[PDB]
């Protein structure tokens, strides 16, 4: 099984430095050449270069000539990007891909997001969210609220990862500079409140676990 | 590789 | 650059049905070698591209024989015969014949599946919030089909639009449905000063708006 992994989620501040690993396994590294690949705006794509992984001689569009640095760790089978003097317009997700030989991209990189922003590490406020005392039907919906955190990501489940079914979690909208989201979850109305719902709330950055249990009103 | 390298 | 011009920007195709999408790019493909490096990957929402198609026509090791690529010079197609659910999500076409590689802007690809109304539940701001001084009212519009939908808060029968912010999903690979959440945020005193709260929403699947409101008191 041949495999490209990126190093984790990176939060930086304008002005500041970054270095992304990509690190392969399942064939011979010094064999295919590494190219960086940036997410586009409107969630396109955008070409970054290339690096010869056995002469470390590396290529660069146009626009990644200035603050952009290819490198590598042979030994290490780890191709690196550095962005130096990192920008807002930086703010996005860069994924690594192998070439193959006939010149497409047969193996990519999972990504690696990089947020650039001038906030501090803040927790999540957890708000259950249970419908109105007044109202009674067949399925019942409840909520979690993750109000003002920064920065990505949270990790929301319902009762520890055993409520799968019938979730959904909105993407994260960010407003003065903090992220907000909210997660959906489903149950038959028969179990509630009679079967207690726990919405699982973690933050990495700020080491939060938060449980709320959904009390009815 | 076909082409380029 | 070599510009890649995609068509159309979105599709949407029952399952079965057959997919179409093209790609012109702004020179001629065709390396001094007499090829096209001309390649086709899909990007599902959350994860890397993956090749599909290479060199105009050549399948990736373990691509479906339903998906077909055929062309010359400044214009190619790629055709999905027999659509499946999991097809949904961003294609691109890609040129490797030229420095630098270069994307075309992607084509989203959207499943049909039968109407589905939202399943539509507000709730009022948590005790919790309310103590913070704030007062967030959530309302989620779940699991609908089409896409198109437009929400309306109204606060004692009074249109509200500041303070509201909409997060969406990319179409989900189970059911092919779309979810959105609406948060309308206001200051505890705001929330107090009135009573009624209406979250309506305006869908293909209803003449009348599919509405869910309560009383503060």
């Amino acid at each position: 099984l041949i495999q490209l992994v990126q190093s984790g989620p990176e939060v930086k501040k304008p002005g500041e430095t970054v270095k992304i690993s990509c690190t392969a396994s399942g064939y011979t590294f010094t064999n295919y050449v590494i190219h960086w690949v940036k997410q586009a705006p409107g969630k396109g794509l955008k070409w970054m270069g290339w690096i010869y992984t056995d002469t470390g001689e590396p290529t660069y569009a146009d626009d990644f000539k200035g603050r952009f640095a290819f490198s590598l760790e042979t030994s290490a089978n780890t191709a690196y990007l550095q962005i130096n003097n990192l920008k807002n317009e930086d703010m996005t997700t860069y994924f690594c891909a192998r070439e193959a030989y006939p010149n497409y991209f047969d193996y990519w990189g999972h990504g690696t997001t990089l947020t650039v922003s001038s906030a501090k590490t803040t927790p999540p406020s957890v708000y259950p969210l249970a419908p109105g005392s007044a109202a009674q039907n067949s399925m019942v919906t409840l909520g979690c609220l993750v109000k003002g955190y920064f920065p990505e990501p949270v990790t929301v489940t319902w009762n520890s990862g055993s409520l799968s079914s019938g979730v959904h979690t909105f993407p994260a909208v960010l407003q003065s500079d903090l992220y907000t989201l909210s997660s959906s979850v489903t149950v038959p109305s028969s179990t509630w409140p009679s079967e207690t719902v726990t919405c699982n709330v973690a933050h990495p950055a700020s080491s939060t676990k938060v449980d709320k249990k959904i009390v009815p009103r | 590789y076909e082409v380029h390298h | 650059d070599v510009v890649m011009t995609q068509t159309p920007l979105s599709l949407t195709v029952s399952l079965g049905d057959q997919a179409s999408i093209s790609c012109r790019s702004s020179q001629s493909l065709v390396h001094s070698n007499g090829n096209a490096y001309l390649h086709w990957y899909l990007q599902k929402p959350g994860q890397s591209p993956k090749v599909l198609i290479y060199k105009v026509s050549n399948r990736f090791s373990g691509v479906p024989d339903r998906f077909s690529g055929s062309g010359s010079g400044t214009d190619f197609t790629l055709k999905i015969s027999r659509v499946e659910a999991e097809d949904l999500g961003v294609y691109f076409c890609s040129q490797s014949t030229h420095v630098p590689y270069t994307f075309g802007g992607g084509t989203k690809l959207e499943i049909k599946r039968a109407d589905a109304a939202p399943t539509v539940s507000i709730f009022p701001p948590s005790s919790e919030q309310l103590t913070s001084g704030g007062a967030s009212v959530v309302c989620f519009l779940n699991n609908f089909y089409p896409k198109d939908i437009n929400v309306k808060w109204k606060i004692d029968g009074s249109e509200r639009q500041n303070g509201v912010l909409n997060s969406w999903t990319d179409q989900d690979s189970k059911d092919s449905t779309y979810s959105m959440s609406s948060t309308l945020t206001l200051t505890k005193d705001e929330y107090e000063r009135h009573n009624s709260y209406t979250c309506e929403a305006t869908h293909k699947t209803s003449t009348s708006p599919i509405v869910k409101s309560f009383n503060r008191n």
